[PDB]
């Protein structure tokens, strides 16, 4: 029933797909051998949308491994949730792409697409029926952005109708680990833009400013930072998984936060945050989350919401809690700031909420948001690649695999005209 | 005498949930599904000793159906009766409409044709959903089209939760109600409607209740549905049937909207201090701020009332209250029906939950009543509708289902031609 | 520098499904330049009427177009309606009759009867392209492989296709032969509305290259010869099964192309041309360096009246657009 | 139900106000850990007033603890009492202002007023209904003066209808800590003038002068002169915090004691302050108790009000007591020294009783006085400032932080009028 096809792609997807599947694995209470030990009747309910029923009470899950570098295999299959994984499923290459978008997608990536292609096919057709795609990639470097990219045009000549979702890592200014994020940052966006239906724009300095403020970790590592944007992909699937009051299935978020075809990149968000040196003195009610859910400086994203204005909002509430508070806190949260909402649209938010909340915590929720603040990640993506692209800088390379420059240009054709079609709506 | 039932959507299912757990109780069901002529118009009898109820539960997203197959009412209704879908229509109207509309009205349109025929006595239909979202707007439209042109003279009880004015749920329900009520014009007999704030408002100045859910809100619900069919469940002094509702509240075929109210609401502490009568809960059912919807009566005029009451309410004191009522200039009545008023009464009192949070009364009251006052509702659906419509937002997933841009022209006149409608009739 | 889009209608006689069923004939006209439906007027440049011919049509509607595309400028004409409303017969027709043939062949004879009287130095490069967009997939029919091209930018930035078969033509019969056998290959799908339903929207193009020997001057024209589908209602077509999958692909391209006219009839900033692919063929003829003119197409019906005044107004929508020529 | 928002500015505000959270935590009967050891069911009653509820049945005071100076906090927080403030609150600055009302006002305050004014926010949202602001600073240094009277400014654009209530402490010449003060405390008279609605004068030396007399303290501590004005700060919010016979609001002292929009400086006070060496040898009955109040000597202000007349007066009592004994003591009290009250007003006096007194006491008052003997710490604070002023000493620090010498000349304007002002009604 509305099973879902999970495919990690580039070293960043299979972290933080590798961390989604250790979140919510605790969630069903899967032990890393395969086996239940859960307690609630309701997580075997809904287990086969993500897994698939084995002998011995085993379930495997449906997640495809995709890159270019055999090492990172190593490294997930080597973790604590490593074994659970189909070996079948960790196919991979053995020479990686070098941070080059052209090798990826061209050369590299053409010799191995045809063999990913049947294994996709065997989980969907394996599946009783197919809801949609749940991709992780990175926009930079080549094995995410060029392969992962790929794959999505490739299952959108397949299956056009099925829902693409995609959480997304994008680069920035600030924090900038490798040269030829730009480029491969603007040919991602013109496949991204084209052919998925829903992405989350995610930015690695956003991951980094939160655990200073709400969470102040003296010592993050990458896998505190898969911790919080692996909740969200927990959040945003959490009404097929658990029954609740209001479920809002992913095609039933699209509707609401996808207003135009183009119009699709989100800004996701996550709460409660707050370290262990502070958890006693915060209440868990509705109003103090609802409060930190809507906050500037919250989301994961660096582009700050009071730039622009909100073209439309979800928040997937999970936990017992009661609806008045929860619908009324929506109220004046929208007409208290009606300056960072649209006039145009009476109502920008979508409510959602679960009986079911993640373990440890009783009241959580996630923040999803589509708003035109995040044009100005377009623009100093677009300035970057400007300027490296006016004097043809780090284009050899690329030319080498038979790719023309007249793509980069379309490619700049389409990120100005994303960027006013934000520009439009504000 | 029978009626059946079909609830549709999230919102159908939990009143579906909430309504037949009264239901049972009532008539001494145990929920295992066994305990003369009470029972005999919801429930059947199932051999010996074991009864079904009249209801078939459809919804596509299969969250709610199975839920209902593991929650604790599992041998009350048929295991075959709770209907389940494949894909879930996703707040759109198109696609609960077309798409998943189509593949699946076949099992259900043939299943209350055959329900229907070991049954004799069958009255009419009510159903439960909320155009707010896409099956409860899509698939509703779909089957009451569908069984409209099969039975057509029969009548149908649509019992529909409309958006709050400020409050909402969703973004593009403007959208999803406007579509749907286009086919709703025409077909439906009644309709009577539920809004969101405003039965939170009831449940928070009266009944006290600071941090309720919607499992509270369907309790009272069900005491409201309840209510209206309790006169050809148990014997009455003036018994009505559900044909009293096409008669005496629709005064013309395209003017269908009554309103919805219940009194006394009253939490346990407070019934043992506040004093019962017929009186007081006269004067609250009129009460402005008591009502189910946000709504000035005072704004529009009472096309025709109706009154139900049930318990130990002798007719003296209740003809009594509504002659106060009629002298009172505090609301006024439209010209074209002075004699706007159908009185009801029912002798089995009004029962309470095990562990609910209503007290016991030994009388209540249920006022549907037609008006223009909801003439504004339409006017501020239909005035945010033109803000989204002129941008065309949340336009390219419906016409991606197979639509187009002309039938959403033919929505936005048919709600026009509703207010000239309700600006005429208010003269 | 700039020219107003020529916005003109024609309706048809009723057919067979409407006249059994007693429709009232409500096309009313008031001379050639406007029109009367429900004692509303709605103005445009020429009303064309049900007893006007094929040949009449095409003398009135697309015969100085022909010589604006062979003067340097670029060309567009295409047809928006619904079904049955006698789209593909005033394009295709029935081709193989001197009278009963549509605009397309039309067009293709009066290029090379217009080449025969120019002299003989100038030289002409005629080539043609024919694809279809199905199913969110631009489909060749000159050759069956090949199911999805792509859509490339040119030197300045406006798009056109790439990988098509554009296959080198030298005498008009040669062009009337490709045309037969792209037709034949067309998905034409059965309705109750209509047995000869195009079900989606045929793109034929004609570019005409020329240049002088004596003065090495070089000019090349895109001429875009586009039939469209029919924004049909679900009930009364009665679809199902895959002519739904049909309808979906075709009300996307008519529902963006409606948000470029209301967006360009308004002015907004950003003219959103990149909501369906449908749309990007068509940058060029609503904001380029072409001279377009829409001919939309109706029923007398009364069964039809609500589908039809919203073409109505969709051409008025259209009259306040220019061009950047 | 009526809440204030407590706000700690400066080093000795904080000392104050650390004290201030705990002799009421004493009354209301919080652990220092955060949970209620009480016997009263009255102290739950009014709890929210100054207190959050959290879980665990834990009170989280709403404080927040200015400072451009980070050693002062880590000083609070490892307090008797310094645990149960919330760690978010703790903000704060590195670099402290060294004396210096500029740099607390345009530069150094500048960079974090943007900081604390989202955390205030926070604070007045979260509660049912705000009532006013119980600010504690000191006129002398920079980040008392400097930014404790900036926020001030800012509150006041913000919430221009509340209460904003200052306990404040004054400089005075005999007993002088810091070379800067005439420059701090006429730059800050000048925005409490304005801006705020009622004022505490609270005089250093008569902290001093009170503990020989009455108390007689050998060897008194900050700590010592901290319990005394701690006690008027539970006096004045006694009446909403407890029930009472007669209560009076903040705002119903306002309106008593603040005759005209300038004139609500006032002069704190406080009985029974007897030593243990004579506290047999002393009856709680009222008489004794109010000859103490209005006496000379008494008031922790060092302007005698026999070379003056009092504008008004208000005396808030605590404990079960009789009435007619309590008012006919204001009768005599006022008729016997009508040379020492105004003739323009019939009746001087406001009362105010609760029956709940602090713990360990079974009589207690607090006296708040307008009289027009402050203008003599306004002489003598004014000639300090034009004696300095005059040949422009200690004016060059100002400047380097853009401040110019026209606000100096400004900020005396002011000082004259108000100076005039209470000559007027003398
Ligand atoms: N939040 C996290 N970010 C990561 C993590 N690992 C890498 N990154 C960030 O993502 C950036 C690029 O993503 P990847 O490491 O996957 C580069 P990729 O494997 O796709 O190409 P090649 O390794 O060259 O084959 C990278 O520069 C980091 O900023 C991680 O574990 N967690
Ligand atoms: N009654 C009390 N008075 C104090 C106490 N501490 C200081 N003071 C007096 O207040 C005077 C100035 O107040 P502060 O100590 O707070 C100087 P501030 O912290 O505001 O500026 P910087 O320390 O330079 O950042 C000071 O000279 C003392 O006379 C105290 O604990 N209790
Ligand atoms: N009063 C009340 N309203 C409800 C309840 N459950 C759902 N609703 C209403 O249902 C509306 C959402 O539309 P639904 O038809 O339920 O949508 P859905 O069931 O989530 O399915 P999709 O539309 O596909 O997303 C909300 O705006 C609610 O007002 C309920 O238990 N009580
Ligand atoms: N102007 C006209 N005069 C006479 N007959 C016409 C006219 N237009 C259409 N017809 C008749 O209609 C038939 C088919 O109509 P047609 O296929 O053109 O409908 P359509 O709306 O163009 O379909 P589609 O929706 O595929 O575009 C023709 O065979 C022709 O006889």
């Amino acid at each position: 029933m509305r099973e879902i096809v999970h495919i990690q792609a580039g070293q960043c997807g299979n972290q933080i797909g590798a961390k989604f599947w250790e979140v919510i694995s605790d969630e069903h209470g899967i032990d890393p051998t395969g086996s239940y030990h859960g307690d609630s009747d309701l997580q075997l309910e809904r287990i086969n949308v993500y897994y698939n029923e084995a002998a011995g009470n085993k379930y495997v899950p449906r997640a495809i491994l995709v890159d270019l570098e055999p090492g990172t295999m190593d490294s997930v299959r080597s973790g604590p949730f490593g074994q659970i994984f189909r070996p079948d499923n960790f196919v991979f290459g053995q020479s990686g792409a070098g941070n080059n978008w052209a090798k990826g997608h061209y050369t590299e990536g053409a010799e191995l697409v045809d063999s990913v292609l049947d294994v996709v096919r065997k989980e969907s057709e394996s599946c009783d029926c197919l809801q949609g795609f749940q991709l992780t990639h990175s926009l930079g470097g080549g094995t995410g952005s060029g392969m992962g990219t790929l794959l999505i045009s490739k299952i959108r000549e397949e299956y056009p109708d099925r829902i693409m979702n995609t959480f997304s890592v994008m680069p920035s200014p600030k924090v900038s680990d490798t040269v030829v994020e730009p480029y491969n940052a603007t040919l991602s966006v013109h496949q991204l833009v084209e052919n998925t239906d829903e992405t989350y724009s995610i930015d690695n300095e956003a991951l980094y400013d939160i655990c200073f403020r709400t969470l102040k970790l003296t010592t993050p590592t990458y896998g505190d930072l898969n911790h919080l944007v692996s909740a969200t992909m927990s959040g945003v699937t959490t009404c097929l998984r658990f029954p609740g009051q209001l479920n809002a299935d992913l095609r039933k978020l699209a509707v609401n936060m996808v207003p135009f075809p183009r119009l699709h990149f989100f800004m996701p968000g996550f709460a409660p945050l707050t370290s262990r040196g502070s958890q006693q003195y915060r209440a868990l009610t509705v109003p103090e989350l609802t409060q930190q859910m809507f906050d500037s400086k919250n989301m994961m994203a660096a582009c700050d919401p009071r730039h622009g204005r909100y073209l439309t909002v979800a928040a997937i509430f999970r936990g017992r809690m009661s609806m008045k508070e929860v619908d009324e806190q929506m109220l004046n949260v929208q007409n208290k700031n009606s300056s960072y909402f649209v006039e145009w649209i009476p109502n920008n938010v979508k409510t959602a909420v679960c009986d079911i909340p993640p373990r440890g915590l009783k009241m959580s929720a996630t923040f999803i948001g589509n708003s035109t603040a995040i044009q100005e990640l377009f623009k100093r993506i677009s300035e970057q690649f400007t300027a490296m692209f006016r004097r043809k800088a780090f284009l050899h390379w690329y030319t080498g695999e038979g790719m023309d420059e007249m793509e980069f240009t379309e490619a700049e054709s389409n990120m100005n005209d994303l960027v006013s079609e934000y520009q439009q709506y504000q | 005498r029978e009626c059946i039932s079909v609830h549709v959507g999230q919102a159908g299912v939990q009143m579906g949930n909430a309504c037949w757990e009264l239901y049972c109780l009532e008539h001494g069901i145990q929920p295992d599904g066994q305990m003369d002529d009470s029972f005999t118009t919801f429930f059947c009898e199932t051999g010996a000793g074991k009864h079904v109820p009249r209801a078939v539960f459809v919804d596509l997203e299969p969250t709610v159906i199975d839920e209902i197959r593991n929650g604790p009412y599992r041998q009350l209704f048929h295991p075959e009766q709770l209907i389940t879908g494949k894909e879930d229509a996703a707040n759109n109207y198109a696609r609960g409409h077309y798409t998943i509309g189509k593949e699946i009205i076949d099992p259900v349109l043939d299943r209350i044709r055959k329900l229907s025929d070991q049954c004799t006595g069958l009255q009419g239909f009510l159903v439960f959903h909320s155009f707010g979202g896409g099956t409860g707007s899509g698939f509703t439209s779909l089957l009451m089209e569908r069984l409209s042109v099969d039975y057509g003279k029969k009548s149908k009880l649509e019992f529909s939760i409309y958006p709050a004015p400020q409050v909402s749920t969703a973004v593009v329900e403007p959208y999803n109600s406007i579509l749907t009520t286009h086919t709703t014009l025409e077909h439906s007999d009644c309709a009577f409607m539920v809004d969101n704030e405003a039965i939170y408002d009831i449940c928070r100045r009266n009944l006290d209740i600071e941090r309720p859910t919607y499992t509270n809100l369907n309790r009272l619900i069900s005491q409201i549905v309840s209510s209206i069919t309790a006169s050809l469940r148990f014997d009455g002094a003036l018994n009505v049937d559900l044909t009293e509702f096409q008669t005496n509240l629709v005064p013309y075929p395209r003017i269908h909207f009554p309103l919805a109210t219940y009194a006394p609401v009253i939490s346990a502490e407070k019934a043992y201090h506040e004093q019962l009568s017929v009186a007081e809960i006269t004067n609250a059912c009129f009460e402005p701020a008591n009502q189910m919807v946000k709504c000035d009566p005072r704004h529009g005029k009472y096309m025709a009332c109706c009154l139900l009451y049930r318990g130990d309410v002798v007719p003296k004191d209740v003809n009594a209250a509504i002659a106060a009522i009629k002298t009172k200039r505090s609301i006024q009545f439209v010209d074209w029906c002075p004699t706007g008023f159908k009185v009801g009464i029912n002798y089995q009192p009004p029962t309470v939950v095990p562990g609910g949070d209503l007290a016991k009364v030994q009388r209540a009251v249920c006022m549907l009543s037609n008006t223009t006052a909801i003439a504004e509702a339409w006017a501020r659906l239909d005035h945010k509708f033109d803000l989204m419509y002129a941008k065309r937002a949340f336009v390219h997933w419906y016409v991606g289902e197979g639509m187009e841009e002309g039938e959403f022209s033919e929505a936005r006149e048919d709600m026009a031609a509703l207010e000239k409608d309700y600006e005429e009739v208010g003269i | 520098a700039e020219c107003n889009i020529k916005v003109m209608c024609r309706f048809r006689p009723l057919n067979e499904s409407e006249v059994n069923r007693g429709d009232k004939y409500i096309a009313k006209f008031q001379g050639e330049d406007t029109v009367v439906i429900a004692s509303k007027p709605y103005a445009f440049d020429r009303v064309f009427q049900s007893s006007t011919s094929q040949e009449q049509v095409y003398n009135d509607c697309a015969k100085k177009i022909v010589k604006d595309v062979l003067e340097g400028y670029n060309g567009t004409i295409f047809a928006y309606g619904q079904t049955s409303s006698g789209k593909t017969h005033t394009m295709e027709g029935k081709l193989h009759d001197p009278e009963g043939m549509g605009i397309i062949p039309r067009i293709v004879q009066d290029i090379f009867n217009y080449i025969y009287s120019m002299d003989e130095n100038l030289e002409f490069h005629i080539k043609v392209s024919y694809f279809e967009i199905y199913l969110d997939k631009i489909r060749d029919l000159l050759d069956v492989s090949k199911t999805n091209l792509s859509v490339h930018e040119d030197k300045n930035r406006v798009p056109y296709v790439k990988g098509c078969t554009e296959r080198f033509v030298c005498s008009p019969d040669e062009v009337m032969d490709t045309i037969d056998e792209g037709k034949s290959n067309r998905h034409v799908a059965v309705t109750n509305m209509n047995e000869h339903s195009s079900r989606s929207h045929s793109i034929f193009l004609i570019n005409v290259k020329q240049e002088n020997t004596q003065t090495e001057q070089k000019l090349s024209g895109k001429l875009y010869l586009v039939d469209l589908a029919g924004s049909a209602k679900v009930s009364k077509t009665g679809a199902e099964g895959a002519v739904l999958d049909e309808a979906k692909n075709i009300n996307k391209s008519l529902s963006a192309l409606g948000n470029v006219i209301s967006a360009l009839a308004e002015g907004s900033t950003y003219v959103p041309y990149r909501d369906s692919k449908m749309t990007r063929i068509l940058q060029d003829s609503l904001g380029g360096n072409c001279r377009t003119t829409i001919v939309i197409c109706c029923s007398p019906s009364s069964y039809n009246e609500s589908e039809t005044k919203s073409t109505l107004l969709f051409g008025q929508r259209a009259k306040t657009i220019k061009n950047t020529v």
